[PDB]
């Protein structure tokens, strides 16, 4: 039950967005815009995978397991699955 | 397009076992809600150039300035008595020009007297007059650069024969009037091109059947010959130059000192009345007054210096540039602040900032010193904030009680 | 703030309760009875004590501080807040004792010393009129710290002897001026 | 024993900083002197600082100027510690 | 590349900001995450500077919680490493390291924190000097320093403490000659209020670790040679020595007087804490034992109140037990009582400005911290009252 | 105090090297092998302004702080700063 899991995540302590990539760069589960969810989730994609392709270069059997990219703003949680990834972005305070 | 059914992965059952695998490490996430500490981590004036050119302000005092009322940014300083040479002038009327980014005054006029005051001749940007200290107001055609005065006055009991501490225009084309005012309780409504005779030349007495020795005088805004003459010590006169009503009408005091600086304003975003006059006196203070009230809002102390001068230009009303004998250019204001300056600036060294007058309906402060120094600043910041009722709200909170 | 609720309701509550409009007697449980009002006026005084530490915290100097001070005296005239915030108040009296000092040797590096004698010279006040308009400025400006040391401490300004000090040698100071 | 400590309630302030002004003085002289330029540089405040500690070891255990000659050493010697930390602070970084 | 190049910019005047960041930054990744009744909650231990290094004292910050300054007496063991710690440490984070090292040019004595400052660790120190570190530096040396002139501070300064509001916020440092010094928090080059606790017998009265009650008033508990607390003021008349506490056999060695108030009176009393074996009960105008505590084993190091319960307090011995006591149940006994491993001289107590935490200063280096949930601000504001009264009338036997 | 910071971070343990690399891309603080660490500080600081580009990008006011990246085999994390950044790579221990 995501929706469960989406509506407890609401609520929570600074959520600025609760979305997940959908089609390898092209979400659809989207509770924003077109640009915030779809737009944002591909670069974050795309980035992702060339980090992906870097740990690789360093070693081609460690790929990845999550990113969490904090800064002054915001914290972009992604959880990469197989083939669709996951961006949560959550408020740093 | 993406995909045909975008729903059906989302309802699908074997697809959210992914998002149940995702949502895991989501909650595998959330769960530090750690910040980062601290630990001691830690994360206007704009001050314009300063006429100084002794090639005619040699140990010359500034009388009143005046800013360009027909020019565009080219003001005017009156000087006082100067005994740097015995048959020389003593005070030599100078003009400038900021908007042309220079130090030697402009145009030069040296009169036999000293010009306690000078101004601009209004809708005539050809002609420049300062009432001496010797009571002879003279003319002199402004862009002639002319050393000489090219209409002298004629000392007259009508006329002025004492020192016009202040000499301005007060209206338009058909309303501009040359009035001098002087102590010899008296004001001379003379004209812009003839000074051989006074059009409108009326006494400034009270009561008492004494003359009255003014100082520091000022004009209402819009010209409506509301002139508040500044007494031989305070005593803020309200005056009119037509009908019945012309000359002394009444008196009002909130210090006992001679009145430094006064001035008045244009819209304040187009909410007060823009006749809140905010005098200055010799004995160490600033009050704001208004027509209406005959003893209004507080008197800013400005101590330890003898006050000189007070502006209040409209872009942002609420800005006034008060000082002192020891160079204090304290401007503010009262919507932000209550009586302490957002913007005070200790000028070089003690000079006697004798007249700090902002741009009218715009922000830059000439600045008339000790010395023929003409200091001119701005701010950057005091920008003309829309919606300045809280200068009035402020003010009449402070009027109750 | 609130503290004006407490003292509407125990003022009148226990004020017309020590005797309730009854006395010639011992008069001393009315006297007990008044002495709760008191505690209750002790409780609205350290109400009073927070809040004006608070207001006259945001202002510290012999002028600015004295400002928000002079719009409460009548609040600090009972010792239990005059005694409490004799700390700020000593400091006051000193930076009055330093202002009357400054005045002082601002007779000393006078009028016709400093620039306004040229500068009255351009509304023409010779020194033999705008010294003594120096003398009467500074007479007004000592007035207005005879105020200040009048009114941080009120009714017990004698009693800060620094302020009475102040009052004999500004005093002699007009004389001089 | 006794008149020491009567010696010392009176005015223990010299002996005490005598003590201060050992420790704050071996602080003070090397991070002081510690360089060639240093102590070219602070040679103008060492004279003086060497002429009241050597005037006050010269002429000691005078009834008159034992507490002053201690004072004065301990004045020196942490006059000479401030600028020793700043004089080994532009020393050595 | 170049050697010269690397260690010009490493040592530049830019990297000082860099190292400041990156050991922060990588100190705060240091918090290993997953992927798949006394508490005695943490000890503090450093290799470089809390070894045979004793505690001169601990102080809680009042802004910026979890912070106490563990000042160093830095012994004879190490004279080319700085004489004097100051090790800040990490409550809420929950690290081993020190956050910031604080050494200095002699052996730092009761450095406390700054009260209305946020990067201003305050500390007198061997020689006589009460140093000033501030956090936004990289180096540990103390850019400030005190003099030691015959105005300024003289003995090692054994307490110093902040007086006054934002208007006159004054740092009392006191000497064992009883010359009490204001100074300002900004400068320390030159006293503001310099002067000697003169005595009618021994004016220079060995002082030890004073305290100020709740409001910043300038009279402190001087912990006398033998006892004899003179609460002493400033300024003024009565400024030196004012009253004497005496009924006391030894030199005290905390002294705390009434912290925040929680839930009961004022309570104008202090308590002694010495090297007569018991601590003792008093009054700030009592004049007379309020109440002398059971004879502990070993002295009595520090004492201190805590502000969540302002009717207990937590003292030390030299076999290392922790005894806090409240009154409000007890009679002769302590509340609760927790010790350190083996048998250190624990040196100091000090509540926390949140309370129910004690920052206890062991023997050598170790400072342990506990928390308690149990004893809170209850209202028994009567009881405690009641219970000083019927102290106030079984003393007198 | 440089060695000390060396010595100190590397104490965590998972800390496989504190290979801290500059905006140049040249290993100016590092403890590792120097030729296999040359091209992975090259290549990560390459990504490093791929995630400053990503930050820069995806909001105007943002600003990189710090960054997690938890690969299949190690942690590596990045501490960038605004002048310079840091690579340090921690496993899951």
């Amino acid at each position: 039950e995501v929706e469960e899991t989406l509506k407890r995540l609401q609520s929570q302590k600074g959520v600025q967005g609760i979305i997940v990539v959908n089609t390898e760069g092209i979400p659809i589960k989207s509770t924003m815009d077109n640009p915030t969810t779809t737009q944002y989730a591909s670069l974050m994609h795309s980035f992702i995978l060339k980090a992906r392709s870097t740990v690789r270069d360093i070693d081609p059997q460690n790929d990845l397991t999550f990113l969490r990219i904090r800064s002054k703003k915001n914290e972009i949680m992604v959880a990469p699955d197989k083939d669709y990834f996951l961006i949560v972005i959550q408020n740093p305070t | 397009l993406t995909e045909e059914e975008k729903q059906q992965i989302l309802h699908s059952e074997e697809f959210l076992s992914f998002f149940d695998h995702s949502t895991r490490i989501v909650e595998r996430a959330l769960s530090e809600q750690i910040n980062i500490f601290f630990d001691y981590s830690g994360r206007k004036l704009s001050l314009n150039r300063q006429f100084f050119d002794e090639r005619w302000s040699k140990h010359r005092v500034v009388s009143c300035l005046d800013w360009s009322s027909q020019y565009p940014e080219l003001l005017v300083a009156s000087y006082n008595n100067n005994e740097d040479a015995p048959h020389e002038p003593d005070g030599v009327a100078l003009v400038w020009n900021m908007k042309y980014k220079k130090t030697t005054p402009e145009y030069v006029f040296h009169c036999q007297s000293a010009v306690m005051s000078a101004t601009f001749a209004k809708f005539h940007p050809n002609l420049v007059v300062g009432g001496t200290y010797s009571g002879q107001i003279v003319l002199w055609d402004n862009r002639s650069n002319k050393r000489t005065p090219v209409q002298r006055t004629p000392l007259s009991a009508a006329a002025h024969t004492h020192p016009v501490y202040c000499v301005n225009v007060v209206g338009t084309q058909n309303a501009h009037n040359l009035i001098s005012i002087s102590t010899d309780g008296k004001i001379c409504s003379w004209s812009l091109d003839m000074l051989s005779h006074p059009q409108d030349s009326m006494e400034l007495v009270h009561k008492q059947s004494k003359a009255v020795a003014v100082t520091s005088m000022s004009f209402p805004v819009g010209d409506v010959n509301n002139f508040v003459v500044g007494s031989e010590e305070g005593s803020v006169y309200t005056a009119c130059r037509h009908g019945s009503k012309a000359g002394i009408s009444e008196m009002f005091e909130g210090h006992q000192g001679p009145i430094t600086g006064i001035h008045c304003h244009a819209a304040v975003g187009a909410v007060d009345f823009s006749h809140l006059f905010v005098t200055s006196s010799f004995d160490w203070t600033v009050k704001l007054w208004s027509t209406k009230n005959n003893k209004p809002l507080y008197s800013f102390e400005d101590n330890a210096g003898y006050v000189y001068d007070v502006m209040w230009s409209p872009t942002h009303p609420a800005l006034f540039a008060c000082v002192d004998g020891m160079g204090r250019l304290d401007l503010w204001n009262l919507n932000n602040d209550t009586e302490v300056p957002t913007a005070s600036i200790s000028v070089e060294g003690n000079p006697a900032l004798n007249r700090v007058r902002w741009t009218h309906s715009g922000r830059e402060i000439a600045v008339g010193d000790s010395e023929g120094q003409i200091v001119i600043y701005d701010v950057g910041e005091q920008i003309a904030v829309p919606r300045n009722d809280e200068w009035a709200r402020f003010g009449r909170t402070l009027a109750e009680i | 703030a609130n503290a004006i609720e407490e003292v509407n309701l125990a003022y009148e509550n226990v004020k017309e309760v020590d005797g309730l409009d009854v006395s010639k007697e011992g008069t001393e449980a009315w006297e007990a009875a008044m002495k709760r009002y008191d505690e209750r006026i002790d409780r609205v005084e350290t109400r009073i004590t927070a809040r004006l530490r608070d207001q006259l915290g945001t202002a510290k100097n012999a002028n600015e501080m004295f400002r928000i001070f002079s719009r409460f005296n009548a609040l600090f005239v009972r010792p239990h807040i005059r005694g409490a915030i004799r700390e700020y108040q000593t400091q006051l009296i000193q930076r009055v004792k330093d202002d009357i000092e400054s005045l002082h040797d601002k007779f000393k590096v006078q009028y016709p010393q400093s620039q306004a004698c040229k500068m009255s010279h351009v509304r023409d006040l010779p020194p033999v009129s705008g010294s003594i308009i120096w003398a009467k400025q500074i007479d007004r400006q000592l007035t207005a710290y005879m105020k200040r040391v009048e009114d941080v401490l009120g009714k017990g300004w004698e009693n800060h002897v620094e302020g009475q000090k102040l009052k004999q040698d500004g005093d002699s100071f007009r004389m001089k001026l | 024993i006794v008149n020491k400590a009567h010696q010392a309630n009176q005015l223990y302030p010299f002996a005490i900083s005598l003590i201060e002004s050992v420790r704050t003085y071996e602080r003070t002289c090397e991070k002081v002197e510690e360089r060639n330029t240093i102590s070219l540089l602070v040679a103008g405040l060492k004279k003086e600082v060497q002429a009241l500690i050597a005037e006050g070891i010269a002429l000691v255990w005078e009834s008159y100027k034992l507490d002053p000659y201690v004072q004065r050493l301990a004045e020196t010697v942490f006059n000479f510690q401030e600028k020793v930390d700043d004089l080994l602070i532009i020393e050595e970084k």
